[PDB]
């Protein structure tokens, strides 16, 4: 047989599966695990008669569980579910969004103090500025790089972004489509802004005295034209 | 910029003010402080804060982190906060907001993330200390998966393995069987530390183990559990500053309760299943708990009381004990009196911490869901309790977590290493996620490394696909697990070179400050009481009120997580 | 005497002219030259050749093998030819005719079967070199027996287990975490090789790390790979003869692929997934495949091109990334074109290895039957090899066992040591039956020691009873693993002690000349064109020629041999 | 799914339940091991099902097994079986004394002097 480690693995799983599919024939309410076992066990055998593309199946098992079907919060519980399996064409991965069908209970379930906006980035002084992305390709510029060392493709007043960065949330990121001109909300960077890297136009602390240099460096290497 | 709030939970899990329900119990966890700076939180990814030069700081320190937890919700008797977790040789650096001051306002100064932090996204997840369980029979080296999986990263006992001594006690007696187990603990990742024999009415034998590495002793009613035992153990644990854990005289033949409690003469002691199931004076061993210097636990299986705890024991007591089919009856009138106020006396803080007695009555993964399940189940009979401030059940919360944390740390003279999650101490931590609270862990580290954590397919393209079930980490394994682990041992063996005569590895630790803990010394469970046993109706009193509780037809963090 | 050709086949395996279907694939090894003197062919069995003084000598000799692979076709850059191999202290002691020159005609002189020589018989086996996985995330240690399983005998990477760092990136960051990592390679079989973080714009966080051990540099983009980042990393890897990993600015953030190129400024790196979906530039990383400078590596998503490639991938980077759902598309244009391309220019000899991308968008049992698949499929779309010589495959054979063999071993340093079948190097070989060439292989030999091979029933008569699977060998085991195991350091940790410094049982070798290897210095698949993507259609050209491949409805090596 | 080391074990302890519910419907007389994984997983079963208490179910499995149902000393070999099982109350303990049927023949029987 020559069974690898990860078919194995695979055949508890399809076990799981049919332990879970005998429990909701005799009316039982499946559990998480039961759930879970239970739709995987579906995708590895309609995987092996390979007549089902992944996009079929990815479609198929949404809300394969209803929720009358499994548990409360069985289905909030499990949001998604992954199931790698052999198709003619070899392993793919099955990626399942709502696989189990939700209802009003959650575990886990977080209660706010309030429904008012949080304010990032409170007290700092916003800077309106009017970005053109002029090259042939799409891009994005995250919250904490410096503003000022973006793509040269991006056409901008860059003296008004030296020290300044993004004023969106902490890990997003802004999109400027290939052609796309946006109105962009720079806020002064926090702490020392000591500007250490990315494009190196800067490499120092963001003050008066370093913005000449630093315009020069941005004009010399083709950010500023 | 405003974000609206349901966006900002999503990404960077609750603030001050948010409830997160735990698991599917009806507790209540309320955030009392967030560490953050709104707009500065780190976010690991593709564009996001944990950056070359943005978050991540290209200038040197001295404090920088080898990994970082990022915005973390921890659960601990220090209270519940919202923070960034810094780790640093392998112990707890920092708490507060991690990153670059360079870029950043309101970085904790010694919490800085560089080009040698590792990035662990805690965003909406629970971070709680590793568990102790002080009762463990040290029976299978199986035991130990089974511990991690349920977020358990010592264990406190003894044993030799399947042998009748050690199935009914946690005792490892001797030299030669204390030197042999502790160089069998070598291959686990759990942190260990062993109980001699406690039961003797000589110095010499029980010096002889403390010298051997002991960290205590174990008196069991097995070996018999008479005053003179209890005298000569403890007089000896006294002098070398190391903890006692008690099984009373069930059969109350050299004396009762009092006789006991008097022989003992309000000297530091671990006082096992106070409740009596699990064992000691029929019917009133539980009246000891009321007393300052006794340090009582409870095991699992009594705990929460459930409608088939008391038809399970009349059975599971005569498979461990190995009794005659002749024998019916006692338990079913003494036994229900006893459970149902052990439940209650958890939730007034007399007991103060929960153990499991693994495999001599007693569940090894099983410490951490029950005593959540009891929490919930009280919640849901008493209410809320009086001691909540605000919307929470914060209190509760707090006195239940020190039951298997922070109190038999303090018991067993390591709460300066472990315990809780504390600036200074060894990063023994858990990732839990809220809907799998105190049911099912997510990550295990084990100083400062990930030692066990649940994984999917070994081939799978994502570490996602199924099946999903716990595996042993990089840090349980190679030279790595010696890194990570610690045999803990007695100040004696510490100092006389115990690691290098035995040829030990992992980290040898002394345990210190045992023998002046009393009840006064624990977190959040410090009550003293006058507990009575009615001798004709076994009926529990604590002050002269009733203390009872009524059975749990069905309880949380069970049948939605588990197959069979 | 004359022997019929069928039994001659069926006693020896192949010889010259002769050709060999690998696995179910279209592709025919032929048999280049033949090493033996018909009828001096050595056999081991009762009255066969191997006996005391008949084919094994009787007169000792410096050159007495410790084992002995009889009758073996060799498939490895090298060529494709019948011929003895010889094992000695744990190395590749010769190729050619073993035996007694006492009593045989044609006896290789260094090629000696003596007293203390076992046999292995290898009369129609195919013998090829263990692969190399040169992107590894070193994730769960479940992934190394899923690796030997399909071949793969060194891992080259990075990680600190499943913590969110590691899960995108193949780093081991700062001293503290290497140090643990290398401590914690010395439970297994496989060669490892650790890569720190290569994303900083400061000197001193990178010497550290190659002084800690590290083989090299990644810089991935969840770190920040800025064009500032990138001379940086290189530069101290020029200093200390380390190799660079690069995913590089997905979102073109910094700047284009050509700012990138310009920062690489013509130093040598390795270019991790140059199609493109396991990350980098979008749409035009596939562009820098044509640099001679840079090193292209495919992961095992992207190959073969198949029916459910785009489907699977439009999901797997939101489970990776951990992407919002409200995120549909731009993908489903710019992935057909380059996932098709990169098959093409496989088999054009532009793209160099294949690697896995382990539990991090690619598969870790994946590298071997994924790269024969893309070798078929190309084979079965645009036929034999014009650069073929003879109605068989070898030239194509030849260029896709470089890719995972000894192309991954010169991008890192390693190729005096591994990579290939060649005298002198370390005995790091496979046994494959031809059925099942490319998917199952039989016997997996380290350090001249068997350490994982297929077993049948460990109570059974003999090794084949079912059920046949997968188990780890003596080799793998006690401290013999330490004697068949190797963890690669840079020259700069090898050179101040490391070994010793951080007890490492293992055999420890240093990394070396990594900086002056160019596309010129790789085994069939030295190619250099000038590759183009239209930013409209994202269509990928090769010299103004359009770049393309028809997706597979079904792959061989695949349904016959797996279960699930 | 989160599968715990114990979950793994229960697994294979029921699928040996379902092999020897397999033999018995074929007519074959049960073997201690058999025996043994047929009553475990009947056990298995109604706790999931969460209707029955461990007291009726510790009264429900004595002679849940006939002699004749099983292979002659089977019943003598297996005095008491134990098995745990989550219940909707959580994992509790069954304990079984004579689960099955003893008849006349004694493997491993003292003869007194
Ligand atoms: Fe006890
Ligand atoms: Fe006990
Ligand atoms: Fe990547
Ligand atoms: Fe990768």
């Amino acid at each position: 047989m020559k069974l690898t480690p990860k078919e194995q693995e695979k055949f508890l799983l399809y076990y799981a599966g049919e332990v879970a599919r005998k429990r909701k024939e005799e009316g039982l309410k499946l559990n998480q695990p039961e759930a879970i076992a239970y739709i995987s066990a579906h995708i590895m055998d309609e995987a092996r008669r390979g007549k089902k593309t992944v996009a079929q199946l990815m479609e198929e098992c949404v809300h394969f569980l209803k929720k009358d079907e499994v548990m409360p919060g069985v289905g909030n519980m499990v949001p998604d579910l992954g199931v790698e399996a052999n198709f003619p064409d070899g392993t793919k991965l099955v990626t399942v969004n709502w696989p189990i069908e939700p209802d009003d209970f959650k575990a886990g379930e977080i209660k706010f103090a309030s429904d008012k906006d949080i304010e990032l980035n409170a007290g700092k002084e916003i800077t309106e500025l009017k970005v053109t992305n002029k090259g042939p390709k799409s891009l994005h510029v995250g919250s904490h790089f410096h503003f000022f060392e973006a793509n040269r493709a991006l056409e901008f007043d860059r003296e008004k972004a030296y020290g300044k960065r993004l004023d969106i949330p902490s890990g997003n990121t802004l999109r400027i489509g290939a052609g796309e001109t946006k109105t962009v909300h720079l806020i002064p960077i926090g702490g020392s802004k000591k500007i250490i890297g990315m494009n190196g136009l800067l490499n120092g602390i963001a003050d008066d005295l370093h913005k000449q240099k630093a315009l020069e460096k941005a004009k010399h290497h083709g950010f500023i034209k | 910029m405003k974000m609206k709030r349901q966006e900002y939970v999503n990404t960077y899990g609750p603030t001050t003010g948010d409830k997160v329900r735990l698991g599917d119990t009806d507790l209540w966890a309320e955030v009392e402080h967030d560490y953050t700076v709104y707009g500065e939180e780190l976010k690991f990814g593709a564009g996001k804060t944990i950056r070359e030069g943005m978050g991540q700081s290209n200038s040197p320190d001295e404090n920088t982190l080898d990994l970082v937890i990022t915005n973390a919700l921890i659960i601990d008797y220090t209270g519940i906060y919202k923070a960034d977790i810094g780790i640093k040789n392998g112990k707890i650096h920092g708490i507060g907001k991690a990153g670059n001051k360079d870029m950043q306002d309101g970085v904790t100064p010694h919490m800085v993330v560089g080009v040698g932090t590792e990035a662990l996204a805690g965003e909406g997840m629970i971070i709680t200390a590793g568990g102790i369980d002080s009762h463990t029979h040290f029976l299978s080296p199986q035991q130990f998966p089974t511990a991690l999986a349920n977020g358990v990263t010592t264990m406190f006992g003894g044993g030799t393995g399947p042998v009748d001594g050690t199935n009914a006690t946690t005792i490892t007696p001797g030299v030669w069987n204390l030197h042999r187990m502790l160089r069998a603990a070598e291959e686990y990742g759990m942190n260990v530390g062993l109980l001699g024999k406690g039961n003797s009415s000589s110095r010499a034998q029980l010096v002889e183990q403390v010298k051997a590495g002991a960290i205590g002793f174990k008196l069991h009613e097995d070996w018999g559990t008479t005053p003179s035992a209890i005298d000569h153990c403890l007089s000896v644990a006294d002098e070398y500053d190391v903890q006692v854990c008690i099984h009373t005289d069930t059969v109350n033949e050299a004396g009762y309760v009092d006789d006991t409690l008097r022989a003992m003469n309000g000297r530091a002691i671990h006082a096992y299943h106070i409740e009596g199931a699990g064992g000691g004076h029929s019917p009133d061993v539980i009246t000891m708990a009321g007393e300052v210097n006794i340090l009582p636990s409870s095991t699992t299986p009594t705990i929460p009381y459930t409608i088939n705890t008391v038809a399970e024991h009349l059975d599971m007591l005569m498979t461990c004990h190995h009794l005659d089919k002749r024998i019916r009856f006692s338990q079913s009138r003494i036994r229900p009196g006893s459970i149902a106020a052990e439940d209650t006396l958890h939730d007034m803080g007399v007991i103060a911490m929960t153990s499991s007695d693994s495999q001599a009555m007693g569940r090894a993964g099983e410490v951490i869901p029950r005593t959540w399940q009891t929490a919930d189940k009280n919640k849901k009979e008493f209410g809320r309790l009086t001691e909540e401030k605000g919307d929470n059940d914060n209190f509760r919360i707090k006195r239940y977590i020190s039951k298997y944390t922070i109190n038999p740390a303090i018991t067993h003279g390591v709460s300066e290493y472990i315990g809780s999650v504390e600036e200074g101490k060894i990063a023994d931590l858990v990732v839990w996620n809220p809907a799998f609270f105190g049911v099912k862990p997510k990550i295990i580290i084990k100083g400062g490394m990930v030692v066990f954590s649940e994984m999917g397919d070994s081939n799978a393209s994502v570490p996602t696909p199924q099946p999903v079930y716990y595996r042993e980490m990089f840090g349980h394994h190679g030279k790595a697990k010696f890194d990570t682990s610690i045999t803990f041992v007695s100040k004696v063996a510490y100092e006389n070179g115990i690691k290098e005569k035995l040829g030990l590895e992992r980290k040898v630790l002394p345990v210190k400050n045992c023998r002046n803990v009393t009840k006064k010394d624990f977190k959040f469970n410090n009550t003293t009481a006058k507990i009575t046993v009615n001798p004709e109706t076994f009926e529990v009193f604590v002050n002269g009120k009733l203390c009872t509780s009524k059975p749990a037809t069905e309880v949380a963090l069970a049948s939605r997580y588990t197959f069979f």
